[PDB]
RNA sequence: CACCUAAUUUCGAAUCCAGCAUGAGAAGCU
């Protein structure tokens, strides 16, 4: 009843994603090995709910 | 002819895995290395043969039953054309009814193929006579495939479910009286019309 | 279930409470936008609010209210953790690598590149060997000889394969071929041939794989037709 | 044919247990930490090698009961496949009939894989001139294995179960002269349908 | 062909002490003991027991005048034509004596103890160390099985001829201290390998 | 010597202002002239050097009737006959000395090989008799 | 404009053509070169981004090398690990052979497989430095250089 | 009947092997 009067939702015994942004121009490709992989240069930037990946532009 | 049937199936690898490599210039690729390469796409994805599996669990079983069932298996044996696996899978003149896809890998080849040593131990000295490597597909790995059914019946997906849990009994792929090839499948069934295209 | 309010969306699905701005009296749980009194007039605060420039310092009230607030192939990291806080923000100093498959995209490092340069560069290597593209016996001679390590499976049609593709590569090439399949192991005492059947001893073996080591040695010397018509009788292919 | 045998084994550890790490890449991952790392799967769990230990326990016997039994363990050996282990194990030309499942124990790792030291001592001054460190198997693990016979016979399962008492006898897998590998097996069979499955 | 089964029935003389070996178990017990002995999970005590036969046999065997090979010191190869090399395995063949190790008959409820043991200074006569250690209680039953493959007219000479030697010098470690003298029985037969069909 | 690059530059990576690519090409020299040329390159003068040396009556036709009736004897059998023909009916019965494996179709096993023997015989008789009259003979049976 | 490089030595001859099996990297005044770019870009770029040897004879060399796989001083397990260092760069192999070739002070076992044969002590312990200044030294090649050397001894390296 | 102590050090590597063998076909519609 307390926490109910302090408006927060309580159980008495909803999805969250927590998603990988690439935020990365990835047009610019390359096979090498049957791989398409890129040479990469950023920062993994840990936010809530988002480990997005952002340039040295961002920074 | 107005529906079909679609049968997923998500496998999963109890037992390592092993299938061997067909392409020769892949093969040959592969023993400056390996002596017995897994089957592999040229997306690095592993692959394996996965209508002759359901086949053979089908006449093994139908042919045990006791149903007038026709053998594929022996050199150059012709299909009747008039048992059910017959019209399930094929026959010399109509089509078959299950265009089962191929097993393929959701990893590639470097989280699931690892190359292994195998022995050969002589019998009296207790030592390693032979010795070869040979890649295999490890356990937990899992593999997608899709079993359409084109002019379905009742009992098309009961049989093919059969020959499921008779391919969890014995093993697909290679080595499999070496324990390999042992696994789990899991099934996702649907019926559809034709036209969700259109 | 969706209800309406005072423009008030309120879509209700299996996966979640949206509510697109009168308040309803149920949970909440994405809210899309004095409004701060709209916010707790409103029951079971919401988990994440949906909020030109003004939006930010909204949402820093938002941050105050203890409110999350968001301001608008599958991705796997095989990263590190070492970590740092800088500008209040959590971050990682690292370059590397944009792998792009069929369902997953990855970021993985250069360690994972070398593992595939390492690869890379073993297999080129083992492509261009040498000089690709001596005893003597006469020719009958060399047909018994052949005729009797293919019965008693010495010289097998896979042998014979791998001999003239050895031999079409030129003649060092198979020469290279024929002294490692006849060499003697130091440490193990075992060459790369086929075991003959049949009940013999050691030495006879040996002595068989010495001719079979002559045979293959003194066939090098002849021409490529005569040995086609040598290793045809035996691989038809 | 119209039947299939099923030996389900239940096999427990006496003494330790040592069965080599195969995968090049996973030995490279462990030797940082243990020389002789255990064989394990990607799920955690312990491979044992089954087929080969039975095969030879019997092509053993057999020779030495005089049976007309071809050995499959000398360099390159072909077997003939007239033989009674050639119709249980396989043949060139033909398949066994017996699949013989791996040993996969029914905990995991990190419960039954322990990681110990090993010596070499010098006999005219008694120090530790070596040391190593290698990945057992603790005793009173339990393992279980499903051997199908796809076409039994009368005497397969009088065969599989001696071949088991060899096992018992010599050891399953890794340094067996040491002591290691001295397990004990528990065996449940049944005829099933080759139909089974068919409902 | 034949087996030749030497099982052997160890009673603890003075008291043994062979040390752990896990990782997992002994920095799980320095907390408790800082030697502890040598264990199974089912609580039962290990002994190694092929190179305590070894070490014997290459020290009578070396100093009889016989060539034998010395794996004594570091990375050694063992030459494949000796008489330990033919028993305990060389590198190329393997040994035919396999030798189990050395199950106690008991728990360790029953014969393993936490001693308590000392470093006095030579001045003074003061206790300057303490350290405490499992060890085994005198008359605890051991037992294993030497089963050799193709056996020989002297095997069981040379087993029961190093048996003899670790009764006098001891098996385990400590042995300095006494720690690890024991008695040997020794059932020998010789069993047919045919003999499970 | 002037260096030129067959290799296809129109994939690639923007790195430290770099435009870089990982490729895996072989350099030649040829004749003060240096190229760097791809694997499918090696891959395609692999395969010229390998084709370089590369470069080196009643019962008769009442037992047609019996082998084409249980289809030993069949269509594409008749065709390539007449395609052709010893060294042919060589090659289609000679058994396998590994597997036993005669090239021709399934119809006892004793039956099996008498019948397989049986086509030998009049696979080799028929190139005996004349063309023409075997023409007519094998076109009621195969038509082609 | 095209700038080669690397070295144009190991070229082997197929068919009528001094071919050379190459891996390397194109980098636009387009120039191919080597790893060793990307060693110094990604240094260049991974530290940027940070901001909050003995010379004996090649013949000598293959002499050594050989004469130490006689006498099982140098492996073929040796030989295959000393070749995944010096594929991780030429301060692994440093650290790898120094750790192979170091006294413990404790013990003074040294790292390496003891020699096969009738040696006495210093003759064992010349033998060890000649493996260290031989590997040592074998760095300073190049990696097809080093894989032209060692694939003799070790055939699946 | 008490009371003090219950710690500390070295090693944790080395080697062999990684090969063979078999099968490369035939049908129908057309
Ligand atoms: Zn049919
Ligand atoms: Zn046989
Ligand atoms: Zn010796």
């Amino acid at each position: 009843k307390r926490i109910i009067s302090k408006k927060i939702r309580v159980e008495l015994p909803i999805l969250i994603e927590k998603k990988v942004v690439l935020n990365i121009n990835t047009d610019n490709m390359c096979n090498f090995a049957s791989y398409r992989l890129m040479p990469f240069s950023g920062f993994i930037v840990e936010k809530d709910d988002r480990i997005e990946i952002n340039d040295k532009n961002w920074f | 002819a107005k529906t079909m049937k679609k049968i997923y199936v998500t496998m999963k690898t109890l037992s390592p895995l092993y299938t061997g490599e067909v392409r020769r210039e892949d093969k040959e690729a592969a023993q400056k290395r390996v002596n017995f390469p897994v089957r592999k796409t040229a997306t690095n994805k592993v692959l394996i043969p996965f209508k002759g599996a359901l086949r053979s669990a089908l006449e093994i079983m139908l042919k045990a039953k006791g149903e007038n069932v026709c053998d594929t298996g022996e050199s150059r044996a012709r299909p009747c054309g008039r048992c059910v696996t017959c019209s399930l899978f094929g026959s010399m003149g109509r089509a078959g009814r299950a265009s089962v896809d191929f097993l393929i890998s959701n990893d590639t080849k470097e989280q699931i193929v690892r190359e292994s040593t195998h022995l050969r131990i002589e019998r009296q000295t207790k030592s390693a006579s032979d010795t070869f490597k040979g890649e295999e597909v490890i356990e937990g790995a899992t593999f997608t495939a899709t079993i359409t059914i084109s002019n379905p019946q009742e009992k098309d997906l009961s049989l093919i479910q059969s020959a499921l849990k008779f391919i969890e009994e014995n093993g697909i792929g290679g080595w499999l009286n070496k324990g390999y090839g042992r696994v789990s499948f899991e099934v996702k069934s649907e019926d559809v019309a034709t036209d969700r295209f259109l | 279930k969706i209800t309406f309010y005072n423009n008030s969306v309120f879509i209700e699905t299996h996966n979640g409470n949206y509510l697109f701005s009168d308040m309803p009296d149920g949970n909440v749980d994405y809210l899309i936008l004095e409004l701060i009194d709209y916010i707790e007039r409103l029951k079971y605060t919401p988990y994440k609010v949906f909020l030109k420039e003004q939006r930010e310092i909204l949402a820093k009230r938002i941050i105050s209210k203890k409110i999350r607030v968001e301001l608008p192939k599958v991705v796997l990291n095989i990263n590190t953790d070492n970590m740092c806080n800088f500008a209040s923000y959590r971050l990682m100093p690292f370059s590397g690598f944009i792998v792009e498959k069929d369902d997953r995209i990855e970021i993985n490092d250069k360690n994972w590149f070398d593992m595939i340069w390492n690869e890379e560069y073993n297999k080129m290597r083992s492509q261009i060997v040498a000089e690709d593209f001596l005893p003597d016996m006469s020719h009958d001679k060399i047909i018994e000889n052949i005729e009797y390590l293919f019965n008693i499976k010495i010289l097998s049609k896979n042998r014979i394969k791998e001999f003239w593709e050895e031999f079409c590569k030129g003649q060092k090439a198979a020469i290279k071929y024929i002294t490692q399949v006849h060499r003697k192991n130091p440490n193990t005492g075992r060459r790369n041939w086929n075991p003959p059947e049949g009940d013999f001893t050691d030495n006879e073996i040996e002595k068989l794989y010495e001719t079979a080591y002559n045979t293959l040695l003194s066939l090098i010397k002849y021409d490529k037709n005569k040995v086609y018509n040598i290793l045809i009788n035996f691989n038809p292919k």
